RNA sequence: UGAAAAUUCUAAGGCGCGCGAGAGAAUCCACGUUAAGGAACUCUGCAAAAUACGUACGUAACUUCGGGAUAAGUACGACCU
RNA sequence: GGACGCUGUCUCAACGUGGAGCUCGGUGAAAUUGAAGUAUCGGUGAAGAUGCCGAUUACUUGUGGUUAGACGGAAAGACCC
RNA sequence: GACGGAAGGGUUUGGCACCUCGAUGUCGGCUCAUCGCAUCCUAGGGCUGGAGCAGGUCCUAAGGGUAUGGCUGUUCGCCAUUUAAAGCGGUACGCGAGCUGGGUUCAGAACGUCGUGAGACAGUUUGGUCCCUAUCUGCCACAAGCGUUGGAUAUUUGAGAGGAGCUAUCUUUAGUACGAGAGGACCGAGAUGGACGAACCUCUAGUGUGCCAGUUAUCCUGCCAAGGGUAAGUGCUGGGUAGCUACGUUCGGAAAGGAUAACCGCUGAAAGCAUCUAAGUGGGAAGCCUUCCUCAAGAUGAGAUAUCCUUUAAGGGUCCUGGAAGAAUACCAGGUUGAUAGGUUAGAAGUGUAAGUAUAGCAAUAUAUUAAGCUGACUAAUACUAAUUACCCGUAUCUUUGGCCA
């Protein structure tokens, strides 16, 4: 349930360490984003001279959020903090390593390498 | 939220007449004194209720 | 709409509606028999038949919790002595509330509360 | 007229008719059908 | 008797097993992937059991790479294939749900039932 | 159309083989008779009369008893509805849960539960003032016309008053399960009415 | 990409879509190999 | 209890506010709690929430050399021996 | 003006608590008021009609709610002359 | 499409001073909307200097939809990201007896300018009471009375009315048609969503001042032990069933048909041709009418039927026990032939191992007895208690005519 204002911790090794939600796409007055969708973020802190700069603006992909959403097996996979992966042009995922783990709707999204770059999946 | 003009006798009337209009109680005789008593309640004359004696009336 | 079923709240807050059931439960097991508003007696006897259900079988920890909402020695002592024992058998029902009629001047509806059975003397 | 075949000889009639209790007494005395025949054989209709 | 309790054990068809709150369980479940399943496992603490009848559930908390992770089973579900308890802990609540603050080692242990020789 | 006089049970959850859960609602099906006919040439259209559970014999009135003098032991039933245009039964005859066996999807028809005076945020999903920042609007309706055109309150403006108790019928409900041993039908999702409130079943228009 | 679902009918036949022509009418309309059964919109025959 | 006439409870003593009883719909005023996000509200962080004590550690720019300063920041506190 | 922390300010409202509100018994006002078997629309008119015209709609009478109107009530407009 | 020419709209800045100064409260924002079409999106077209994609212009079309933020009191505008689109207007520049008072338009004070001065300034800055219990109409809901031509009880046909009518991305057809290449479809299917609406509580989640446990301060039950009260309207914390609720679950926007708008026709004249029209006869859109859901015979045009009753009968009401219902009402279940409520028994569950005793320890405390004790708003059983040997309302009037029968 990450809405626009909310915190995320960047998940991969671009450089960015905090991103904060700037829009919902896909939906004229969508609020919500769960896993699995495409987020317009803002850089808020970074690590020193890096690829990525505080004040940037991207697109990232959900892969941890702290609300349980319903499965099909009737499972509820609740994290312990929100976090994105920041991605290029071609909705793929810029970094090239993801830490902690990620929820396994990627798979179904679509987010096939991230998941792959991921080191558990659950 | 005042009255805009005095209403006819005719309205105040019929609300008044509708209004403070309060209905019977319902009635059944004692088994023991014939009193008309209040259906359900004990006999406020006699005391009994069902063949019972629950009070002790007095003067 | 209305949720809390099992109260009648008695039109009075938490404690003050605990104070007032435990005064009641204690006149009327003194009494044998009391008069009073007809939604107060119905709580008070919802709690006195759960009081003498409770002390149909008299222990030391029977009576301590007894002791929780009697706070009357007198009292919780008469409940377990005088008043079961001719309950022992009875499967509920031990008190009967019968309705008196609306009382002069603020038109309560009146009844009187009273045992089934009178305890041992 | 499909959905209602005596509507526009109804709504004609009542337009025309005076207006008031008396008016809709009238359009009371009035009846119409929409084929050939009627139900009022009891009262031998003179023919206009 | 209930008509709602009769389907319910008919459609059981998968009996609990047995395990407490406090203990470390490893959970070996099914996932389905398009069409292929593969063998999935969970180990953790159980931190919570749920609701009436065979909506029953259980929370299942554990610590990966720094992240805090949490997981919901149906009970009766007949994707899980086996439940073993590690280590059987001692705790006094019914719900752990304190352990969501406990940070670093604490956040993650629960001293053990010791059975008496 | 097929239909049917039953009790929504409650709710439970059903697992598929591979895993899936399916949220249901359980209907129990009372026995249901064909108490008599309406036709065309005489009542002026043609439907089926259906009947279910029993009154207690102290309490039918007898224009109620002389409606099932002719039918051979059927006692008079509660619940009473009309099945437009079927045929294949008569009077006297007992409709089967197994008349679903063959269906897809159903529609129930219930009187949704009572929710008393409700005001106008609960009954109109109307957004209220603020909470703070000075507000003494918290959840009134606000405006509710204009100023002097049209110098009236439209027929229809949408204000505070009673909410729900109306008849609904919600549509293609999945059939989950048939159980005629138990005589239970288990759809899945929700079915209007309160816990032992009567619905009809009906085979789904699409 | 969950796996593109075949477009089959719940009897087995592969649904077609047809035009009918009748009285100034193109009528689109879903027909099933196996049973056909003639239906409008394969929604019907899922 | 405590540094204290603070705070809470209570003895002596004095009172239970000179309309009540049922029912708990909307709504009005005052409060309690809350998933996820944490000022996206709004003229304005208004209002609430939060901080709060004791004992130690450690405290800058600037300065009229007195201050700033309880700066900031952080630890310990129960029971038994 | 900005930042941290914190939060129902907000996304987005929900439930519970106390006093009113509701019902009954007792006591019992108020501003206001030419009266009244006081509907709507398109018009007309001292130029925004419950009272006029044409048409439409509407069984009689209460209660709990809501303020669009009666250019509502309150103060021989404070602005302007 | 210049230069000119002819109108409409009444929204902009104005003109006039006709209503109102024994008062018609003024800008924005909030809440709630309703209507117009001069159409922002979706729909149907004509022509293009329209290859395709994407447009340009014009016509038809108001069913639905038409974003969140930064700055500013702002409407407006700019900007940041979105989106199928971020429409233009009327309604006292909609809406203060619904809300806010930032702005404007009081008394304080300050700056600039003008004045010798008191002071002034559609110049600026800061601070600055937003009153009223609804009589009537209107509207949202619920009842009492009577009518519907004998009186009642169930089931319904339906005039009429309301609700709902949104849309995207991706995958096939097909990297095919088109095209130098770049690029890239119409038509028709499939899957998954956004927004909105409804129902519901199986799950997720919130509340849960019933309940259980831990613990602080103090008082009390004589004391130990064990408990109880008070720390508003829970002392503070950890949980929590039912009920309610969304953040949750499920479902809904259809398919088909009829008549049409713009448009395209066929056959054909007036006018030997030609021509969609003058006789005829066809296609043709989220629009209109049916279809879907809800209300509905006070529809006084008061309908239709099945059964009951025939001088107070059928039936209904009051009273009482209650609920799935509820402000009072009504509706619904029940009233001794009775499971309606309370109580009791048992269970689905909540809390989490009581008191007592024993053992271990100097003690705090731990272990055993023990899935303990306590609580069971729900579910089913069991007449023990309460629902009474009971009190009121309530039936073919007469005239004319036709059919059947005597
Ligand atoms: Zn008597």
């Amino acid at each position: 349930m990450i809405q626009m204002q909310t915190y995320l911790t960047i998940a991969d090794n671009t450089g960015g360490k905090v991103a904060q939600c700037i829009k919902v796409l896909g939906g004229s007055k969508r609020r919500y984003a769960k896993i699995g969708d495409i987020i317009t973020i803002v850089v808020k802190q970074a690590i020193p001279n890096s690829s990525v700069k505080k004040g940037d603006v991207y697109k990232a992909v959900i892969v941890r959020t702290s609300k349980e959403v319903r499965r099909k097996n009737g499972t509820y996979v609740r994290f312990d903090d929100n976090a994105c992966v920041i991605l290029d042009a071609n909705l793929s995922p810029r970094g090239k390593r993801v830490f902690g783990p990620v929820a396994r709707e990627l798979r179904d999204a679509n987010f096939m390498k991230v998941v792959s770059l991921a080191s558990e999946v659950i | 939220a005042v009255p805009k003009f005095k209403p006819s006798k005719s309205r105040s009337r019929t609300r008044r007449s509708i209004n403070m209009r309060k209905k019977i109680p319902q009635f059944q005789e004692c088994s023991n004194c014939g009193n008309l008593g209040v259906r359900h309640r004990i006999c406020l004359k006699c005391g009994y209720y069902r063949n019972n004696q629950y009070l002790e009336i007095g003067l | 709409m209305k949720t809390k079923l099992g109260f009648n709240r008695l039109s009075r807050k938490s404690s003050h509606r605990r104070a007032l059931l435990k005064n009641m439960v204690i006149s009327f097991f003194k009494h044998e028999k009391i008069s009073s508003t007809k939604t107060k007696l119905f709580e008070v006897k919802r709690f006195a038949e759960r009081l003498i259900t409770r002390a149909k079988v008299d222990t030391v920890h029977n009576r301590r919790e007894l002791s929780k909402f009697i706070h009357d020695k007198h009292i919780l002592n008469k409940l377990f002595t005088k008043i079961s024992p001719v309950f022992r058998q009875r499967s509920g029902g031990y008190t009967r509330m019968i309705k008196l009629g609306k009382r002069y001047g603020d038109a309560a509806e009146m009844a009187i509360l009273e045992l089934v059975e009178k305890p041992l003397k | 007229s499909e959905r209602k075949p005596c509507a526009p000889l109804e709504i004609a009639i009542k337009g025309m008719l005076p207006k008031g209790p008396l008016g809709r007494n009238l359009f009371r005395n009035l009846k119409v059908f929409s084929g050939s025949e009627h139900t009022l054989k009891a009262q031998n209709p003179i023919k206009l | 008797m209930d008509l709602i309790r009769k389907i319910e054990a008919q459609n059981k068809k998968n009996e609990a097993f047995v395990f407490n709150v406090g203990d470390t369980v490893r959970v070996v479940y099914k996932i389905i992937e398009g069409s292929n399943e593969r063998l999935q496992s969970f180990e953790g603490i159980v931190i919570s059991f749920q609701n009436k009848g065979i909506g029953k559930t259980f929370l299942i908390r554990k610590i990966s790479s720094g992240i805090g992770v949490e997981k919901i089973f149906p009970v009766y579900s007949p994707i899980i294939e086996k439940v073993e308890v590690l280590r059987r802990g001692k705790v006094r609540r019914a719900k752990l749900y304190y352990m969501r603050n406990r940070i670093g080692k604490a956040a993650m242990k629960i001293k053990e039932r010791l059975t008496i020789k | 159309m097929l239909g049917l006089i039953g009790k929504k049970v409650g709710m439970t959850q059903i697992f598929q083989k591979n895993g899936i859960v399916v949220p249901v609602t359980v209907i129990e099906f009372q026995p249901n008779y064909i108490i008599g006919k309406k036709t065309v040439d005489r009542d002026g259209y043609s439907a089926l009369i259906a009947g279910s559970v029993d009154l207690k014999s102290s309490k039918v009135s007898k224009p109620i008893k002389g409606q099932y003098k002719s039918l051979k032991d059927i006692e008079p039933k509660r619940y009473v509805i009309e099945l437009k245009g079927l045929d294949g039964y008569d009077a006297g005859d007992e409709i089967k849960v197994d008349v679903f066996k063959s269906v897809k999807y159903v529609d129930v028809t219930g009187t949704t539960k009572g929710k008393g005076f409700q005001g106008a945020m609960k009954r109109h999903n109307f957004s209220g003032g603020p909470s703070s920042h000075g507000s003494k609007f918290h959840r009134h309706l606000g405006g509710t016309g204009q100023a002097t055109t049209p110098a009236r309150t439209f027929k229809g403006t949408k204000m505070a008053g009673r909410m729900a108790g109306n008849q609904q019928t919600i549509q293609n409900l999945e059939v989950v399960l048939i159980d005629e041993e138990k005589r239970a039908l288990l759809v899945k999702g929700a079915v209007p009415g309160a816990k032992g409130s009567f619905v009809v079943v009906k085979k789904s228009k699409k | 990409r969950v796996g593109s679902k075949e477009l089959i009918s719940r009897w087995g036949g592969k649904i077609i879509m047809k035009s009918k022509f009748e009285n100034g009418k193109i009528k689109h309309y879903a027909e099933c190999q196996t049973s056909k059964n003639t239906a409008r919109k394969p929604r019907d025959l899922f």
